[PDB]
RNA sequence: UUAGGCGGCCACAGCGGUGGGGUUGCCUCCCGUACCCAUCCCGAACACGGAAGAUAAGCCCACCAGCGUUCCGGGGAGUACUGGAGUGCGCGAGCCUCUGGGAAACCCGGUUCGCCGCCACC
RNA sequence: AGUGCAAGAGCAAAAGAUAGCUUGACAGUGUUCUUCCCAACGAGGAACGCUGACGCGAAAGCGUGGUCUAGCGAACCAAUU
RNA sequence: CCUGUCAAACUCCAAACUUACAGACGCCGUUUGACGCGGGGAUUCCGGUGCGCGGGGUA
């Protein structure tokens, strides 16, 4: 399971690129969504590759992000451990959170918004005209790369 | 053979065993091939259907096991011809198969041949088969007179030992009247 | 082994090209039975531009009737040797050629299963030599 | 192109590897299709009836009903339903 | 007319002659040169390489080729040494000399086409490297930079 | 399948070569022209009738890789080329990095001297 | 190689050659594709059927002209069945 | 035998890639009716630029 972050804007990117953000829920800069490993995901990430950021996060990280950026199918509703509890089939967000990691269930499935829209990264990130290999933002990331990132757009 | 571009011919074709020209002509009629074929000493007819991973045969007669009904003469002639062809035909509707095509393989079209010959007894023997009848033999050659008549210029057995001196072509009928009821394996 | 490795003789055609016939009569009588018309192909100047054209008849013997024609061909021959073939034919002569083969030649000439002989099976220009020198004559 | 005949641009598709050359197995040219199945669409260079366009090459279509031993195979150009009359020397089942 | 004109490999392969006629002669004189009857039997072998991918007209060729066979006469008129330029002009070469109406050119020559790291010239000879002053002039008449090589040749 | 007939795939089956096999299930060569039939001339072939002989052809069986072919290992090669991205480089031609793919020739070593189906049959 | 003619393609117990026989280069009426990718548009063309009548073949079958893609023409008026 | 080179109208080979159909996941539709069908009304048929692939041309 990996976090997908677009970074990069849809002004001038192919079509059939963009459309596959908006398959996997992604339709803003800074969104960001959360994606099982399988091939046919794995295909639309690499596809996606430029105009994005993603790896595989840590259990306190996606906690962090489920908690601050995390919201139901509908409305204003904090996602926190009651809402969750008292919403969802585990019974704090690190009940979910694990889940998640171990791609157990989805958002959806436990009715919260497939999206987790995040703020602009604080201190600002490493670019989107380069990759990671190249002190880029963009492309696969670390455990400890990405949860920078995600960390940073909390 | 000599190169990458060299175009060898299907195995069948190689041994110059099949004519797939006349095959598919064959093909076309959508029914069972009634496959007359000869040996120096011996005459098969067999009933051919298409299969997934080649023909199938669902009946067949070799001249051979004719004596297996009391043949005691030569196999490689006319009455031995006819006899298989019906003796095939027979078994051939035991086997639920009502009509087929003639395939004479490489053969010719000979007028009297031994393979009409093929042909006509298994159409007696009920069998449904395009074919045109001044084609055939005069039934008397197909009983064996034209051999008979042979001996007649006698001098000297035309068969070896074998049966009879003058041979027969009554022999011929008693084994056609034999075939036409009862009896196991038909 | 032997007896169907000995040679025979398949066929003996005795064939006069002519450039235009009334040969044919000659060939009948030395021979003993009907000549064959021989037509042509290509166009060309011997004032010989017609495609399908009598132009030479040919006469091919075969068993006794291919012998009793030999048995005074041969001796109307003197060569031998180089004048063989490399499958041991050999023409002379009018010309009259010989096609000497083993026993089982049908095999390659029959319309079913038919097959080329293997070079083994096939008659060499000596065995060739020894089959006809050892029938009423001399070689070289 | 420079002309619009049929076989304009098809010297590839058209046209046989030196080994796959001369008549084809009858086997293929008789094969029986049912109504639903789905058939692959490719010409044999080798042979010369029941053909179809050449543009229709690689189509993947739906056997419904037939018209003398040829099939009818319904296809879609881009958005356009299409029926073709092609004969069983030039279907391949699919799967 | 200027190699300008022709230096770049950026129009499509044309040596069909069977679909191109009146295609100017070459004006390559020989490929081998030196002592043709020997094989590759020498100590050294040096290289000229190319560094670019260019076209190199049959003019260049000439010029190019003389002058470093010419100068190989330090040597001698039959001196030891076998020479060799193995490329071939058969990109056929085209100008359009009605403006840009029916502006397909008609063949004014030939060319070769070299990719750069290939060797146009190959010489050989025993430790007495003139050749790669023979060199040092040929690559002055080609268009491309290059790099003059040394094979066989730990004797430095 | 101690030899057969009809085939499917249509060279992994081709080309070439070695050895083995038949009073019989057999297939052949083979022997022979009164008949059906036949050669623009020949019972060569085709067709018909038949066993005195043979295993020399064919065919079946076992095997050989020199040539051709199929597939595989290792090397060539993650090279050539390439879908996506770049305020990376270069006067430019063009190149480079990240991402997703990925060859051909050739060399060396294996593989391949057919596989499979239906019927018939000491 | 040959297969009438460009080019490309198809074809070997043939689609080529020879021989013999025959007039299916037949009347009628369609299905579909093409012309016009997608995507509407005429004439024309082709593929594949059916009805009828025929040719050849033992027969399956083949023949809706020539192996395939060029050789074509609206309305009005005339002549013709 | 050895040795030096090529192909838009060459090919014993051969990608990336494009593409028909099907299943899966995704997204979408069943009060926002998708896919599709029928009808009304158009405008439009001078285009341009970047990048990739091009063909012509010294450019
Ligand atoms: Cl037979
Ligand atoms: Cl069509
Ligand atoms: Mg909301
Ligand atoms: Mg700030
Ligand atoms: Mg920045
Ligand atoms: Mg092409
Ligand atoms: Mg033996
Ligand atoms: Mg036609
Ligand atoms: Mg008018
Ligand atoms: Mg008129
Ligand atoms: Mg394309
Ligand atoms: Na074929
Ligand atoms: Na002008
Ligand atoms: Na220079
Ligand atoms: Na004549
Ligand atoms: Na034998
Ligand atoms: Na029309």
């Amino acid at each position: 399971m990996h976090a997908l972050v677009q970074l990069r804007g849809e002004v001038n990117m192919h079509t059939d690129i963009q459309d596959t953000l908006e398959m996997l829920n992604i339709h803003h800069v800074n969104h960001c969504t959360l994606v099982p490993e399988t091939d046919a995901y794995r295909g639309m990430v690499a596809k996606v590759n430029d105009f994005v950021a993603f790896g595989e996060p840590s259990q306190e990280t996606l906690e962090t992000v489920l908690a601050t950026r995390a919201e139901p199918l509908e409305g204003d509703a904090d996602v926190d451990d009651e809402w969750v509890a008292e919403h969802t089939d585990y019974d704090d967000i690190s009940g979910l959170a694990f889940a998640l990691l171990s791609e157990e269930t989805t958002l959806r499935e436990q009715g919260l918004s497939p999206t987790l829209r995040l703020h602009p990264p604080r201190g600002g990130h490493d670019g989107v005209k380069h990759p990671v290999k190249e002190g880029g933002q963009l492309g696969k990331h670390d455990t400890e790369g990405i949860d920078d990132l995600l960390e940073a757009m909390r | 053979a000599t190169g990458p571009r060299y175009k060898v011919p299907m195995r069948r074709r190689r041994e110059a065993r099949t004519d797939y020209h006349q095959r598919l002509r064959l093909l076309k009629s959508g029914k069972p091939r009634l496959v007359a074929r000869k040996s120096n000493k011996h005459v098969r007819a067999q009933l051919v259907t298409l299969g997934p991973n080649g023909d199938d045969t669902l009946a067949s007669a070799h001249s051979s096991d004719l004596a297996e009904y009391g043949w005691e003469a030569p196999t490689g002639n006319m009455p031995s011809a006819y006899l298989t062809g019906l003796l095939a035909g027979l078994r051939a509707q035991e086997a639920g198969v009502e009509e087929a095509v003639l395939d004479i393989g490489l053969n010719s079209p000979t007028p009297g041949s031994k393979v009409f010959a093929i042909q006509e007894g298994a159409i007696d023997a009920g069998l449904d088969i395009p074919h045109n009848d001044d084609v055939l033999a005069d039934w008397q050659r197909t009983r064996g007179a034209h051999i008979a008549e042979y001996d007649e210029q006698l001098e000297e057995p035309l068969y070896s030992g074998d049966f009879d001196a003058a041979d027969l072509p009554e022999h011929f009928d008693e084994l056609r009247e034999t075939l036409l009821d009862g009896d196991i394996e038909l | 082994f032997h007896e169907m490795r000995e040679p025979r003789i398949e066929k003996v055609v005795v064939h006069m090209g002519i450039g235009h016939a009334n040969a044919e009569d000659i060939l009948g009588e030395i021979t003993g039975q009907m000549p064959v018309r021989t037509k042509a192909k290509r166009t060309v100047g011997e004032f010989d531009i017609r495609e399908g054209d009598p132009i030479g008849a040919k006469v091919t013997l075969r068993d006794e009737m291919a012998e009793e024609f030999l048995q005074t061909a041969l001796p109307l021959a003197e060569l031998a040797t180089s004048q063989f073939d490399d499958t041991g034919n050999f023409s002379f002569g009018l010309d009259v050629t010989v096609n000497l083969v083993r026993p089982g030649y049908r095999v390659a000439k029959r319309d079913k299963a038919s097959r080329s002989i293997p070079t083994k099976h096939r008659l060499n220009p000596a065995d060739a030599v020894a089959f006809i020198e050892s029938t009423y004559d001399v070689e070289v | 192109p420079s002309s619009n005949g049929p076989l304009e641009g098809t010297r590839g598709k058209l046209k046989n590897k030196p080994r796959d050359r001369g008549t084809s197995p009858p086997q293929r040219a008789v094969e029986e299709f049912d109504d639903g199945e789905k058939v692959h669409l490719k010409i044999d260079p080798s042979v010369p009836n029941g053909r179809f366009h050449p543009r229709f090459d690689g189509q993947t279509g739906t056997v419904e009903g037939k018209q003398g031993d040829a099939y009818k195979v319904d296809i879609v150009d881009g958005g356009k339903e299409k029926t073709i009359i092609v004969t069983a020397a030039h279907l391949r089942r699919q799967e | 007319k200027p190699g300008a004109m022709y230096r770049n490999s950026s129009k499509p392969a044309y040596t069909r002659r069977e679909y191109i006629s009146g295609i100017p002669g070459k004006k390559i004189a020989q490929f081998d040169m030196g002592n043709n009857g020997a094989g590759p039997t020498y100590p050294a072998q040096v290289e000229l390489v190319v560094e670019k991918p260019v076209q190199i007209r049959h003019n260049a060729l000439e010029a190019a080729r003389v002058a470093a066979n010419r100068y190989v006469q330090n040597s001698g008129a039959a001196a030891n040494y076998k020479f060799r330029i193995r490329k071939f002009p058969f990109h056929v070469i085209r100008e359009n000399k009605d403006g840009m109406r029916a502006p397909f050119g008609k063949p004014v020559g030939t060319a070769a086409r070299v990719h750069g790291a290939n060797h146009i010239f190959i010489a050989w000879v025993n430790p007495d490297p003139n050749v790669e002053e023979a060199w040092r002039r040929a690559k002055m008449k080609v268009t491309p930079t290059i790099n003059i090589d040394s094979s066989p040749a730990g004797n430095a």
